[PDB]
């Protein structure tokens, strides 16, 4: 049989490969770099623009631009670049041949799905296509059917409460919090110790002191006191020229404000209320259930001491007699890929997908009709 | 049938009385009707008879009036032929094809009775002239 | 976004 | 209808499945006055007719197809006469032979015989092994194409012998000198050691299909054989139902644990180890396991697998039994660990040579890896079992397929093959009273041969009729493909299974539930057990066979993790290890994906050639030469499928008669006018006369073809005339010899 295509587009990596196996073929940056200054050799084969890894390797002469922000697709013309170099060149395979499957964070706009579709069908000329919420698609991968799925990426989070496969979707809560605005806030904190940071392709390099550094206090107001008066906690990192930086109390200053976003002034509550008002809007039945089933998903939680955070501040919250355990397996930074790819190869799906037999029929909008 | 006739037939009937009371057996009436010409089947002889059981066929005995009305509806050549042609396509049958189907099929004849009648009648290789052993028989 | 937000 | 007065007819019977009957009054359109063997009238009741019998001419002809009613009384009687009362243990039905097991050796097979049956045509002869066995001999040499014996029945049936004999008709029809009978037969004990079971209702099934390929040159002498297996049930090596066992090696190396080079194996007794222990049957009564041993191996060293290997092959299974005895702790609800210093996995890894630390390490963790970046996951104790099951399943299944490689080196010669015939020997249709996933794979395999059966049958019938210039759209097919759709399919029971083992919290509870809402009113063939949620019903080919949902998913998952296969390469203690693993989805597929698969190679293998079949039937449940018990033969016909071809079979022209032996049989039926030159031209006229409904007859160009059923009448009416005709000769004889009497009596 021909295996479906398995893109989960997410935002700031591609991850992509074939349905039924178990870690993808391509995992790059969805950036695409456009050269600023004036090219002064000759013959030198020129290129108008790069795609992924080779911007990431030439970003000193670049312009960085993210085409998804915040789950959205704010430019198709950069966006359906990056899927033409996921299926020709990275995959290496027409997508003519077999069908893809594509997953969106829940709730953001109508036409994103609309667009989608309409660039599957007509341009890639796929012959059939579905999109599914991600949050569903970490439960398939935990191998659970009960959860609550705190899912938080670059660009969104969110909350999906799913009883036994029924999803409540009046609780469903959205946050804004995510790998860039915590990136954007530890560029304005740098600064306190005089470093600074003020273009994309640096912007690119705090984005990996984010990944290597950063750390989430288990109580935040004893560690602060603690590495304001001892210079212990203190660790350093070679910048890509040989320079050496040091941060100290400040590299779990950024993680942290995930549980109060008031550091970067939006009114809402941390992931952890957040999470416990998405419980209080299911009824009281299953609540313990949700209790149990905590189940953290996508990369902005791989950040270390983020699970015991949450199971200590939510243990703070839920009444006593309840048991609360915060399930956040290794892999977790993939599941949303691992799970479509379970998904994709269930024998019962293959009635699901949206063919092309049906789109010239009914038109784009048959996605609302069709998919969840 | 006339008086002679009626005479005729008692008279063959009391040949056949072998007790002095002028009767016969249910068993015998057949065989008096052969006597007197016919040629019943035992089905049409116990049939006529009124199907009588083995104690009665055996030993009640009915007089020649009784025999009488019996007689009448007893009484009331080419599928003979046809018959005969049957076992045969040279005009001839073999005398152990008649003797197993004499003995074995219908209302079955002894051995005996089939050697008597055909005694004389087949030659060396075993063949009947079965017209000829037919119009014999039938006469 | 459209609106409330710059996407 | 033609139910008259002594007509004969077939009336069911507890004790012997039918008994027989005489019709005591003509039938009119409710009660039957029927006249019984055992009392002269006992009466029988007709509900909203009981079948007819044939003529006794038909009755004890060589061919089952000869029989005018085609029944399952009538096909009793004539393999139950011919077996008890002429001694003929074999009988064709159609292109089938059907072999009567006698549990007694017989005169038949000598050399002499060998001779009389070779170069005859097929039907020239009473049936008999060698003449499918020439029929295949000529047919290979007559044409290009390959031939293959299909032998199928029961394992008690005597599958081995047939296969013996049509080896030994090969050999003295080849004239050849080599040494080929010998060593195939020699290669049995091993075979039978590995790869055959005692289940709950025979001993020594065989749980594989054997295909022996005889190989021939370009002059046709003989070549030595090369043996394929196919079909392996993998999942008995782990898990038995209640008083089964698994592969009688793990027994026989049981038995043997005091000799002195299995003292390092540190066996225990049979119910020591998990693999074993679970039917609670350890002892066959009238079987030694470690006498069994000492033939198994001199099997072995007559095929020449070396002293060394056979220690080592014992020493893998002693690995395996160890294997199963370790005993996961749960740490977690998601995670497991093996306790300190735990003994079994010690002696495991003391005898596979590897690292306690790292198959200790490797059982319980996975490891997830895409290009960039690896990590180790832990699993639950579930899963540790599963992959601990998964990892023995594989171990077994690559030394079966070793050991069947150091059997076809033995075997091989270096000639050039030119060409072959097979001899598939295979298991039967299988329904037991608890009825498992073991049974659905063995009746899928059953539903895939009977369909290549139909497809050969109904072929040669349309060759037989274009010789005979009828028409074909007289022939119907009859097809079970809807059948086989229902299965292997998408969205079949078997891909719901597969779909199952991994959509997360599967069950066997919520797969039976898939299945209702899949097939339940939407298919024909499907049922449920009016009873249960957790049974299902298909109506296969040769019958209704409920299968209980119950662990068929434990049962239908392999999945080894790469990395403990790994581990088990890397071992440098002994090169047998190392040699099993030598050359991915095939690690991922579940053991009904596997199944599948190899039923496809086998299809495709035999779909290359011409068939040829065998039936084997058992008599008898305790092996009493001779006998014939109804009961048990109505069950191993019906499984054979013997009576569902029989049934197929009646619906067409059963019976084909020649115009002169016809013309011979009922001259007597025909007037001497009425009697031609032209034979063709005369019994198409006289049974135009017979029989007024045109549809009973087609006018071959050499034979007539009567539907079932009406050579029967032809038989009644020609006996009614006859006797008829006897009746009136004998009493016109009667009459004349009393009349001669009467004159007596008046002289
Ligand atoms: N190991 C890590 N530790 C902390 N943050 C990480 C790590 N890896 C990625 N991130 C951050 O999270 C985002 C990537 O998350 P990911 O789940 O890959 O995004 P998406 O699934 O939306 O494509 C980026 O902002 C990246 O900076
Ligand atoms: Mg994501």
């Amino acid at each position: 049989e021909t295996t479906a295509l398995v893109c989960d587009n997410g935002s700031g990596l591609v991850k992509a490969g074939f349905a039924g196996d178990d870690a993808p073929r391509a995992v790059f940056p969805s950036i695409v770099g456009r050269p600023r200054h004036q090219g002064v050799m000759v013959g030198m084969g020129q290129k108008d623009s790069y795609v992924g890894d080779e911007a990431q390797s030439k970003r000193g002469i670049l312009t960085l631009k993210y085409p998804i922000e915040h789950g959205i697709i704010t430019n198709w013309d950069d966006m359906e670049k990056i899927w033409h170099h996921t299926f020709y060149n990275e995959l290496r395979v027409a997508p003519e041949e077999h069908p893809t499957l594509l997953t969106e964070a829940p709730l953001n706009p109508k036409a994103n799905r609309e667009k989608m579709t309409q660039i599957m069908f007509e341009t890639f000329n796929v012959p059939a296509m579905y999109v599914a919420i991600q949050a569903v698609l970490s439960l398939y991968a935990s191998g659970r059917t009960t959860g609550i799925v705190l899912d938080s990426g670059d660009g969104v989070t969110h909350n999906v409460p799913i009883y036994e496969g029924y999803a409540l979707p009046h609780a469903i809560m959205r946050l804004d919090l995510a790998g860039r605005d915590l990136t954007d806030y530890l560029m304005k904190i740098l600064t306190e110790r005089g470093y600074s940071f003020v273009t994309t392709a640096e912007r690119e390099i705090v984005r990996d002191i984010k990944e290597k550094l950063c750390y989430v206090a288990l109580d935040f107001e004893n560690e602060m006191a603690t590495a304001a008066s001892s210079s212990s906690l203190e660790k350093s990192y070679e910048l890509p020229d040989g320079q050496v930086i040091t941060i100290g109390n400040e590299r779990f200053r950024c993680p942290e404000t995930l549980f109060q976003p008031s550091f970067i002034g939006m009114e809402s509550a941390g992931i952890h209320e957040t999470t416990y008002n998405s419980i209080m809007k299911c009824d009281i039945d299953i609540r313990k259930d949700l209790y149990a089933n905590n189940v953290m998903s996508g990369g902005t939680t791989m950040y270390p001491g983020i699970a015991d955070r949450m199971q200590k501040e939510i243990t703070a919250l839920a009444p006593s007699t309840m048991k609360i355990k915060i399930i956040a397996p290794p892999e977790r930074k993939y599941s949303v890929w691992i799970g479509g790819s379970i998904l994709a190869s269930l024998s019962t799906f293959q009635q699901m997908w949206i063919t092309k037999q049906e789109y010239d029929e009914a038109g784009p909008s048959i996605v609302h009709r069709k998919c969840f | 049938f006339n008086k002679d006739q009626l005479e005729e037939f008692k008279e063959a009937f009391e040949l056949f009385d072998r007790v002095g009371d002028g009767k016969i057996l249910y068993s015998q009436c057949g065989d008096v009707m052969r006597a007197l010409g016919q040629n019943p089947t035992n089905a049409e002889v116990l049939k006529v008879l009124g199907n009588p059981k083995s104690d009665e066929l055996k030993s009640r005995r009915v007089d020649f009036e009784t025999f009488l009305p019996m007689l009448q509806a007893v009484a009331k050549y080419e599928d003979y032929l046809e018959g005969f042609r049957v076992f045969d396509g040279n005009g001839k049958v073999m005398g152990a094809e008649l003797r197993h189907v004499l003995t074995t099929l219908g209302e079955k004849m002894t051995e005996e009775e089939v050697e008597t009648v055909l005694a004389g009648h087949e030659d060396s290789n075993g063949c009947i002239n079965y017209e000829a052993f037919l119009k014999h028989i039938l006469s | 976004w459209x609106a409330x937000c710059p996407a | 209808e033609l139910y008259t007065k002594y007509a004969r007819v077939w009336i069911p019977d507890p004790e012997e499945v039918w008994k027989s009957a005489e019709l005591l009054k003509d039938y009119k359109p409710k009660v039957l006055q029927l006249r019984l063997e055992e009392g002269k009238d006992l009466e029988y009741c007709l509900d909203p007719l009981p079948p007819l019998r044939n003529p006794d001419i038909l009755v004890g002809e060589n061919d089952l197809t000869a029989l005018s009613y085609l029944h399952e009384p009538a096909v009793l009687h004539n393999l139950k006469v011919r077996f008890i009362d002429s001694k003929l243990i074999y009988t064709y039905c159609g292109i089938v032979l059907v072999a009567i097991n006698p549990y007694e050796q017989l005169p038949i097979y000598g050399e002499d015989i060998i001779n009389a049956y070779s170069g005859q045509n097929m039907g020239d002869m009473d049936p008999h092994i060698f003449a499918v066995a020439e029929e295949a001999y000529k047919q290979m040499a007559r044409d290009e194409r390959n031939q293959s014996i299909i032998v199928s029945g029961e394992s008690g049936a005597g599958k081995t012998v047939s296969a013996k004999y049509a080896m030994r008709y090969f050999a003295t029809v080849s004239g050849s000198a080599a040494n080929v009978e010998e060593k195939v037969l020699a290669s049995n004990p091993i075979m039978e050691s590995i790869g055959n079971a005692k289940t709950t209702r025979n001993d020594n099934s065989s749980r594989f299909g054997k295909y022996i390929e005889i190989g021939f040159d370009k002059r046709y002498r003989i070549i030595g054989a090369n043996m394929r297996t196919y079909l392996l049930e993998k999942s008995r090596v782990v898990f038995q139902a209640e008083e089964e066992r698994n592969y009688h090696i793990f027994y026989q190396l049981c038995a043997s644990a005091a000799l002195p080079e299995f003292k390092t194996l540190r066996l225990g007794n049979a119910n020591y180890f998990h693999y074993t222990k679970q039917g609670g049957s350890p002892v066959i009564d009238g079987i030694d396991d470690a006498k069994e041993m000492v033939n198994t191996r001199q099997a072995c060293t007559l095929l020449g697998i070396s002293d060394s290997y056979q220690m080592g092959i014992f020493r893998i299974l002693a690995g395996i039994l160890h294997l199963g005895n370790v005993e996961f702790a749960s740490r977690d609800s998601d995670s497991c660990a093996i306790p300190p210093k735990h003994d079994p996995l010690t002696i495991f890894c003391d005898l596979m040579g590897v690292d306690y630390e790292e198959m200790a390490h490797w059982l319980c963790h996975r490891k997830l890896a895409t290009a960039t970046e690896t990590y180790i996951k832990p699993i639950s104790k579930l899963h540790a079992i599963n992959a601990r099951d998964a990892l023995a399943k594989h171990i077994y299944a690559n030394l079966f397929n070793w050991i069947v490689d150091h059997v076809n080196k033995a075997l091989h010669s270096t000639v050039k093959q030119h060409s072959f015939i097979g001899v598939l020997d295979i298991y039967g249709f299988e329904t037991f009273e608890i009825n498992s996933f073991e049974q659905f794979c063995i009746n899928y395999a059953n539903e895939k041969l009977q369909q290549q059966f139909n497809m050969h049958v109904f072929k040669l019938e349309q060759e037989e009729y274009m010789k005979e210039q009828i028409p074909w759209t007289l022939i119907d097919f009859y097809d079970n493909q809807p059948c086989i759709n229902l299965i292997e399919a998408k969205m079949g029971v078997l891909d719901l299974l597969d779909e199952e083992c991994k959509m997360p919290k599967g069950s066997d509870d919520t797969w039976a539930q898939k299945l209702y809402n899949t097939h339940l009113n939407k298919c024909a063939l499907f049922e449920k057990p009016r009873l249960s949620n957790k049974a299902f019903i298909i109506k296969h080919f040769a019958d209704k066979v409920e299968y209980q949902c119950e662990g068929f998913l434990e049962k239908n998952k392999d999945t080894v993790y790469e990395e403990q296969i790994k581990v088990l390469k890397s071992s440098k203690k002994f090169k047998l290890l190392p040699e099993l693993f030598q050359d991915s989805k095939e690690h991922k597929k579940t053991v009904g994906h596997q199944f599948r698969n190899s039923l496809h190679l086998l299809m495709e293998t035999l779909n290359a050639t011409t068939p040829h079949y065998v039936r084997c039937i058992k008599p008898n449940d305790f092996k009493f030469p001779f006998t014939f018990d109804e009961k048990r033969a109505v069950q191993q016909l019906r499984a054979c499928g013997v009576l569902e071809t029989i049934r197929i079979s009646a619906a067409g022209f059963p019976s084909r008669w020649t115009y002169q032996e016809f013309f011979s049989r009922y001259r007597v039926l025909m007037k001497q006018k009425d009697v031609l030159s032209d034979r063709k031209q005369t019994c198409k006229n006289v049974l135009e006369k017979l029989i007024l409904d045109k549809d009973k007859y087609q006018f071959g160009k050499t034979k007539i073809f009567f539907r079932a059923g009406q050579v029967a009448y032809l038989e009644k009416i020609r006996a009614d005339k006859l006797r008829a005709a006897c009746i009136r000769i004998q009493k016109t004889i009667r009459g004349w010899l009393m009349r001669k009497k009467y004159m007596r009596m008046r002289r």
